[PDB]
């Protein structure tokens, strides 16, 4: 998971 | 917003969605090309391509469980082509590049045509 | 196999299957959620989601075209995570991700759950 | 387009  | 993304998601979408291909499974149509058939989702053409994304949203066209192609579009070269769309990779060869392109072209794939009018300009 | 492959190819896929869920076409399903109704495509639940997955592939359930979960389903967590699937990203927030984690597991979205309880570990 |  990332911050997009 | 605010949200988090996770990387692997679409890619993971896609597998699962050829896994579906392969099985038959939810299969909505079947592709016609000279004498070859090839079984798959309407919603994944679509996605992957300007031709089949215009005859499916066709008010009487959207409900066709066949499609036959222009008998000038060779069975291998659309092989190749719905492969692509269901993985993401592309078989291109020395001997199909000229079908692939003319498939690609014909289906509205406007990145897989560039890379083959590439490969072609590189020989 | 000696393939190329365009690394934007998958994501490409699922922002237009989203552009068709948004304008309604080729959706082949409802999902009930208490009072509310989501449309969606059977091959995109199936995808993200094993209950859909084990849901679509029965022989008889396969053929419906309204599914209704179970009363305890929260919808906005429902719809959050019906986004998700079409587009890889998780509106989760303080208020939502006990909902959230807890659709995910009854969906079945085993990423969802993992990064849900991390996220719930930290606080 | 990438070698995968
Ligand atoms: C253009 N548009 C709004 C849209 N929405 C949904 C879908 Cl499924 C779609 N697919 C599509 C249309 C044109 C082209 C492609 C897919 C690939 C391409 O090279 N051209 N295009
Ligand atoms: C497991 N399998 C062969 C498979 N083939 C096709 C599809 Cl659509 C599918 N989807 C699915 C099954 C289980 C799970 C998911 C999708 C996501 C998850 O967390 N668990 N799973
Ligand atoms: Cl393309
Ligand atoms: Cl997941």
């Amino acid at each position: 998971w990332v911050i997009p | 917003d605010s949200c988090i993304q996770f990387t692997r998601h679409a890619s993971d979408v896609l597998l699962n969605l050829n896994r579906l291909r392969s099985r038959d499974i939810l299969t909505d149509v079947v592709i016609v090309v000279s004498r070859e058939q090839f079984r798959a989702h309407k919603t994944v053409l679509m996605a992957c391509s300007g031709l089949f994304y215009s005859i499916f949203t066709d008010q009487l066209k959207c409900n066709l469980s066949v499609i036959n192609l222009d008998p000038e579009i060779n069975p291998e070269g659309f092989c190749i082509l719905l492969d692509f769309m269901y993985t993401s990779r592309l078989n291109l060869r020395e001997g199909n590049i000229m079908a692939v392109m003319a498939t690609a072209m014909y289906l509205q794939m406007e990145h897989v045509v560039d890379t083959c009018r590439k490969f072609i300009k590189a020989s």
